[PDB]
């Protein structure tokens, strides 16, 4: 049984992993801060 | 009526093994178990403060 | 803020000691030792 | 988004704390096999 | 509660200033009451929720 639950713990936090890089590399942008640098300029 | 009454002393054997196995399921599931998730914890109040 | 944000995170560690985390082996086992009791003896052997 | 991916890799370290305790409980376990099967050749 | 009138008296038991959503400005005090004393009791909860299920 607690080898069933290791394989399962193994599975799920690979692709949990996977999902994580994704989400990591769509945390790119930071907005109003240019625009608001530009109007005070 | 030897062979009789050791295949009953076989089965009973096995019976008394299959008690032995629930003895130790409660030793380990009941207990090892139940240690470990109590001390798992290490009162969170630990990394909590932390 | 974004050590606010990490340490909501690690409150989040409530899965962290809640999620991962006893008795339920310990309710049963004495069931299963309870039932085979009765169902078993070195003596008779 | 970056909250969020921080909050995903919290959930990851949730995940990995699981895996560890499932090795731990796995280690165990084979000990206590190991030594039930060494007591059962002990105890035609 | 001031929902589907322009102007309606305080919310508040014993109190009759009549207000408007305008009248009612970001309190960053209640904010920080509250903050506080739902992360205490998020705290409580989180290790009694761990130790309610140490109890199954």
């Amino acid at each position: 049984n607690q080898e069933q639950a290791i394989a399962s713990y193994e599975a799920a936090k690979e692709e949990l992993g996977l999902k994580i890089e994704q989400i990591a590399q769509e945390a790119q942008p930071i907005l109003a801060l240019v625009e608001a640098q530009d109007e005070l300029q | 009526k030897n062979d009789d009454i050791n295949r009953e002393a076989h089965q009973l054997n096995e019976i008394r093994k299959k008690y032995t196995m629930r003895k130790s399921t409660i030793e380990t599931l009941r207990e090892k178990l139940d240690q470990l998730k109590r001390e798992a914890r290490k009162d969170v109040s630990q990394k909590i403060k932390d | 803020r974004d050590e606010v944000i990490k340490k909501k995170n690690q409150n989040e560690y409530y899965r962290g000691r809640t999620k991962k985390l006893t008795i339920i082996s310990t309710k049963e086992d004495f069931l299963r030792s309870q039932e085979i009791l009765a169902q078993t003896e070195k003596s008779v052997f | 988004v970056k909250s969020r991916f921080e909050k995903e890799k919290s959930n990851q370290a949730e995940a990995q704390s699981n895996i560890d305790q499932g090795r731990k409980k796995v280690d165990a376990l084979n000990k206590t096999i190991a030594h039930l099967e060494e007591e059962l050749t002990k105890e035609k | 509660y001031l929902q589907g009138y322009t102007t309606r008296d305080c919310p508040q038991a014993a109190c009759s200033q009549v207000v408007s959503m305008r009248d009612f400005v970001r309190d960053p005090i209640m904010e920080l009451r509250c903050k506080i004393a739902k992360m205490k009791e998020s705290q409580e909860q989180d290790k009694r929720s761990s130790q309610a299920i140490d109890v199954l």
